[PDB]
């Protein structure tokens, strides 16, 4: 949704598409820059490791746990 | 306590003018948005017509009343066109507010709004095309596209179209008018084996039953409605007035006096040929059995649009008296038929010697349906009127106004003077159509009108704008088109309140 | 926070843009600055006024740091570029607040400018002169202020024109660099100004007290000298360390007897007159005057420096001090041809006849007042300027506010014939190019609103039929309210500014329109 706001399109109507592009035939396309539209990813040269995506989420939701665990009150000096 | 006379006037005259230009503005689309408008006693009504919410609201304001004036009588005088004349003024005065502070003198630019609204008519009287018997061979044909057309507007059943084809076709015989305000329309209420049925007459409503109501014939030869203002109710009669109360036989005696003068009252009114009784006020418990033992009949709460209705059709006269009248005066029927149908009972006054009215039951067995579903019809029936009436027609929606605003964008690319700016103007100033069409049904007008726009670059045809599909596509294809003769009005009307407008200055107030 | 700190660049953006809004072009009111002690600067300039300004606006500073790049690469066009960035913020803000992408519009506002340049890089002028530098009537009356005499006009600009024609010169190996620039001047008083002579080679400064010369016969080159002889000290190169109080009264007759050989050398082949300025003996002339050797005086550095640069002829190779013992070689010669002192003007100057490298014309004033030397100097100036920068380039383009219009209609074409999402944003920056003429035409104190309805009209007939391209684009006048045509006697001015000024100001405007927040995150 921020990527199809910063390119200058419609956010939900995209994201729509997509969902059911999705639904329909699994693995279809995503979301254009250069061209700006809808096309599919196996014509661009673009990749990037999983690491960077397994690694995030991981610690991501080890802060959300951290920052949800901590409560109660805060004393000081 | 401060005042001043040119600029500031105009601006403040343009500053109220907007408030009523975007009191009203969502009610343009088929589709427009519903208002509630309720006054100091205590009841709202819901519309979403902008006469009846222009009719209900007042402004202190000249240049507000003014416009809301000239609205009205182009309402009035015609019959469509109010918001947009409107619309197409607070353009016009937007667009002019900021060539006014810059130092110019508004008398230089009436000349060109002139010379502007000269070179559109023409253009619109040079690019209308009109046809009316000429083609098509026998009229049969016409007559199918005309009925496609009206069903076209509104995704209904093909018997419903159907049947307001023949009530539409049915009622075109003395009517030389231009309005369906003559012979009028009413919505029943009930339900019915079938969904819509014609006949040609007089309606009721529902009736209220008595003990002996069959013992009057449900077959008339040859009725005669007797037009007459005064009742026969327990209320109206009386069997007993100011007497010396001592025994029976003086109840009986002012009976009798009483009964006398009724009967002669009776014979002398039923002598001069009337027997189907119309009494305003609801019948009795006597009144009944007095009339089935006459062999006459009876009836009892009616309201004024029946009564106004049997009059116009079987054409009886006004009558001011009980007594001493003539038969002169008296209607004539044929055919009275009394059939009911579900939970109520349905007259039929069938053979009226002036085919006037018609009535057009739409009966389906609901509660909601009635109220329902009743504008398409009334949309189509005025289509109808209007492409059987007028001759000259032109394709509708935003297909004639871009075409307007790109002749005049480059007509002014060809004068050498202050008006290139003013023509430029008026031409950006005609673009609020589509826009506002768009804008109503909840789309995105700047994707739209830009096709359009690069459409009409090099084309030329009659492509406006879609609703349902959301696209572009052929108006002359959608059978959908317009009268070329109220456009024009209202251009003019526009015209002549934007040139009363700019040539005020200011006012002049007087304390006593 | 978003839409208002932007609205508040614009504004400011604005408002530091319309301070030099009136003071373009040469018809303007002057402007005064105080530096906030006591004294005020009284300058109408656009570039003095933008480098002594007070900022203090982030965006006003890149403003204004991007001007300055741009002015010290480029001579003119540093105004301009302020107001055409400020129109186009002022009609981005609207097409913003419509709720309108800004990528959208800067894509827009660049394929609006690579069209404008590709339709301009297509209409250039393939010849460099028209029967003789305009016609050379036309192109010195312009560039020339007439307020006192205009009459006999004529006869100047033929005289320019000789003066900038007949003479060129070559240098770079590669194109024809500008003729001389600096030329002799010589301001008269008491004569006649209905009649002017013009004569070659140019001439040094008048020899007043030491005109004790007989020329009478037709010398072939001459020589020149830096220093001076004397017998006591005066200028540099005599020793301070030798104490002699007896051979300051020989070191004349020492240095004479020295400095014979190197006479007699040069009096060989064919060299006799010698350049000395100040600070020689008279001694000396009279004993040399017996053999044909005699010294002209009254030199000056800048007549020295003239010499070195024109000829070519230096004396540092060899000489450089007191010393006047060195080598004799052709390097501190003057190889000229022929130096006479004719009888011109009631004088007798030196008249150097067939210059080697370059030859210069003496123009001499007349009797009148002392603004002339400032009347023919800008003409020539802009003269020299105009051949010297149109000579390599040949893209140039008439007029100078005659070719916004044709730019504005044809990117209003290709925004119509467009029809994608960027078609507003080609339309307002075709909208955002008549700022030029209506100010041109304001500063005049004259009716814009009509001026620019008549010049649209006037160019849309070039463009709607299509009969030529050289003819048919007149202008503005600065004289009177009235269409010109800027061809036969208009001024043309380099494109290449034109194009730079213009990329620079979209490149400005992109930038300023990247610019979101400037909040401290
Ligand atoms: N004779 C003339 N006719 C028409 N326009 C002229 C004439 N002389 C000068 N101008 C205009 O005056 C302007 C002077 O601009 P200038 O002050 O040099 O800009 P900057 O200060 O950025 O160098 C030029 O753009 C030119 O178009």
């Amino acid at each position: 949704s921020t990527l199809a706001e910063n390119a200058g399109l419609n956010p939900i109507s995209t994201v729509t598409e997509l969902r059911n592009r999705h639904a329909q035939g699994e693995k279809t396309a995503g979301i254009n820059v250069r061209k700006g539209g809808i096309s599919n990813i196996l014509e661009e040269l673009v990749v990037q490791p999983l690491l960077v995506s397994v690694s995030a989420l991981t610690l991501a939701t080890e802060t959300v746990r951290s920052i949800l665990k901590i409560d109660d009150v805060v004393n000081t000096r | 306590t401060d005042s001043s006379q040119g600029i500031p006037q105009l601006v403040s005259n343009i500053s109220a003018c907007q408030v009523i230009a975007e009191a009203v503005r969502t009610t343009l689309g088929p589709r427009g948005m519903d208002k509630l408008i309720v006054d100091g006693r205590g009841k709202a009504t819901i519309s979403n017509d902008g006469a009846t919410i222009l009719k209900l609201l007042d402004v202190v304001h000249p240049a507000a009343k003014t416009l809301v004036d000239i609205a009205k009588s182009q309402d009035a005088e015609v019959g469509d066109g109010t918001t947009s004349v409107t619309l197409l003024a607070a353009e016009f005065l937007k667009q002019v507010k900021p060539y006014v502070e810059e130092g110019l003198h508004p008398q230089i630019i009436i000349r060109a709004f002139r010379t502007a609204t000269q070179l559109a008519v023409n253009k619109i009287k040079e690019i209308a095309v009109t046809v009316k018997k000429a083609d098509k061979v026998e009229q049969r044909k016409l007559l199918e596209k005309c009925a496609m057309t009206a069903l076209s507007s509104k995704l209904i059943s093909q018997q419903k179209a159907f049947f307001a084809k023949m009530v539409v076709d049915a009622v075109m015989m003395l009517d030389d008018l231009l309005q369906l305000k003559m012979i009028g329309i009413k919505k029943v209420q009930g339900g019915a084996l079938e969904d819509s049925q014609l006949v040609a007459g007089v309606a009721f409503k529902k009736t209220f039953s008595y003990a002996g109501f069959e013992m009057q014939p449900k077959k008339y030869h040859n009725p005669k409605i007797a037009l007459l203002n005064v009742e026969l109710e327990l209320k109206a009669e009386k069997d007993n007035a100011e007497i010396r109360v001592h025994t029976v036989e003086d109840y009986q005696a002012i009976v009798d006096a009483e009964w006398n003068i009724l009967y002669d009252k009776l014979e002398k009114i039923h002598h001069s040929g009337a027997k189907v009784v119309l009494s305003k006020l609801p019948i009795g418990d006597v009144a009944t059995q007095y009339f089935a033992d006459r062999d006459m009949f009876c009836a009892g709460r009616v309201p004024e649009e029946d009564l106004k209705r049997t009059m116009m059709a079987c054409g009886g006269s006004i009558q001011t008296s009980v007594n001493a009248l003539s038969a002169d005066v008296l209607g004539r029927c044929q055919v009275f038929e009394e059939t009911q149908i579900g939970g109520e009972r349905y007259n039929f006054f069938t053979g009226c010697p002036k085919a006037k009215t018609c009535t057009f039951i739409l009966r389906g067995g609901a509660e909601q349906f009635m109220e329902e579903t009743e504008r398409s019809l009334h949309d189509a029936i005025m289509i109808v009127r209007r492409a059987i009436k007028n001759d000259s027609v032109v394709a509708g929606g935003g297909a004639i106004e871009m075409e307007l605003s790109k002749y005049l964008r480059d007509y002014s690319r060809t004068i050498p003077g202050k008006q290139q700016l003013l023509i430029g103007a008026y031409a950006k100033a005609l673009e609020i159509i589509p826009r506002q069409l768009c804008d109503n049904a909840g789309f995105d007008a700047t994707n739209i009108l830009n096709k359009l726009r690069a459409r009409h670059a090099q084309g030329g045809t009659w492509y406006g704008v879609d609703i349902n599909n959301e696209d572009i596509a052929d108006n002359f294809e959608a059978f959908v088109w317009e009268p070329a003769m109220v456009r024009i009005n209202a251009l003019t009307a526009a015209s002549e309140a934007a040139c009363l407008i700019v040539s005020v200055d200011e006012t002049i107030k007087n304390p006593r | 926070t978003g839409e208002t700190i932007r609205s508040q660049n614009v504004m400011a953006a604005a408002s530091i843009a319309n301070i030099v809004k009136s003071s373009l072009g040469p018809v303007g009111l002057d402007k005064m600055l105080v530096d906030d002690i006591g004294d005020v600067t009284i300058t109408n300039d656009g570039a003095t006024i933008l480098k002594l300004l007070e900022v203090e606006h982030p965006a006003a500073k890149v403003l204004c740091e991007l001007a300055d790049l741009q002015d010290k690469e480029v001579g003119d066009g540093t105004t301009s570029v302020v107001i055409i960035a400020a129109e186009l913020l002022k009609n981005a803000d609207e097409l913003v607040k419509q709720k309108i992408h800004p990528t959208s519009v800067i894509s827009g506002y660049r394929l609006a400018c690579k069209e404008a340049v590709r339709y301009i890089n297509e209409n250039l002028i393939v010849n460099t002169d028209e029967l003789g530098r305009d016609c050379l009537i036309n192109a010195a009356k312009t560039s020339m202020s007439s307020k006192i005499i205009g009459i006999n006009g004529d006869f100047f600009a033929n005289m320019v024109v000789d003066a900038v024609l007949a003479i060129k010169y070559t240098d770079i190996r590669g194109q024809p660099r500008y003729p001389v620039n600096s030329v002799n001047i010589l301001k008269a008083h008491g004569r006649s100004q209905m009649e002017s002579m013009l004569i070659s080679g140019y001439a040094l400064n008048c020899v007043v007290g030491s005109q004790g010369m007989p020329k009478r016969i037709v010398n072939a080159k001459i020589a020149c000298l830096d220093f001076s002889l004397q017998k006591t000290k005066m200028k540099l190169g005599v020793q301070v360390v030798i104490t002699d109080p007896e051979k300051l009264d020989q070191i004349r007759q020492r240095e004479s007897d020295i400095t014979k050989e190197r006479i007699q050398k040069i009096l060989a082949t064919g060299a006799n007159v010698i350049l000395t300025t100040g600070g020689i003996d008279d001694m000396c002339l009279k004993y040399f005057v017996e053999a044909g050797a005699m010294a002209v005086r009254r030199v000056l550095k800048r007549d020295l420096k003239r010499i070195a640069k024109a000829s070519g002829a230096t004396i540092l190779s060899t000489l450089a001090n007191l010393e006047g013992e060195e080598t004799f070689e052709a390097a501190m010669l003057g190889q000229a041809e022929e130096v006479v002192q004719e009888r011109i003007c009631d004088d007798e100057l030196i008249l150097i006849k067939n210059t080697k490298a370059r030859t210069s014309a003496s123009i001499i004033l007349r009797g009148a007042n002392d603004f002339m030397c400032d009347e023919m100097e800008r003409s020539l100036h802009d003269a020299l300027c105009v051949v010297k920068r149109v000579l390599e380039s040949k893209s140039v383009v008439p007029g100078g506010g005659a070719v916004e219009a044709a730019l504005s209609i044809y990117l209003e074409n290709y925004a119509t014939s467009m029809g994608s999402r960027e078609q507003l944003a080609i339309a307002e920056f075709a909208r955002s190019l008549l700022v030029i003429p209506n100010t041109l035409a304001v500063n005049a104190a004259q009716d814009s609103t009509d001026l620019v309805a008549k010049l649209r009209a006037f160019h849309n007939e070039a463009q709607v039929n299509p009969e030529r391209k050289n003819l048919k684009w007149i202008g503005l006048d600065l004289s009177n309210g009235k269409p010109r045509d800027n061809k036969q006697a208009g001024v043309f001015e380099p494109t290449i500014v034109k194009v730079k000024s213009l990329k620079f100001a979209t490149e400005a405007a992109i930038t300023i329109l990247r610019i979101d927040d400037l909040i401290k995150l």
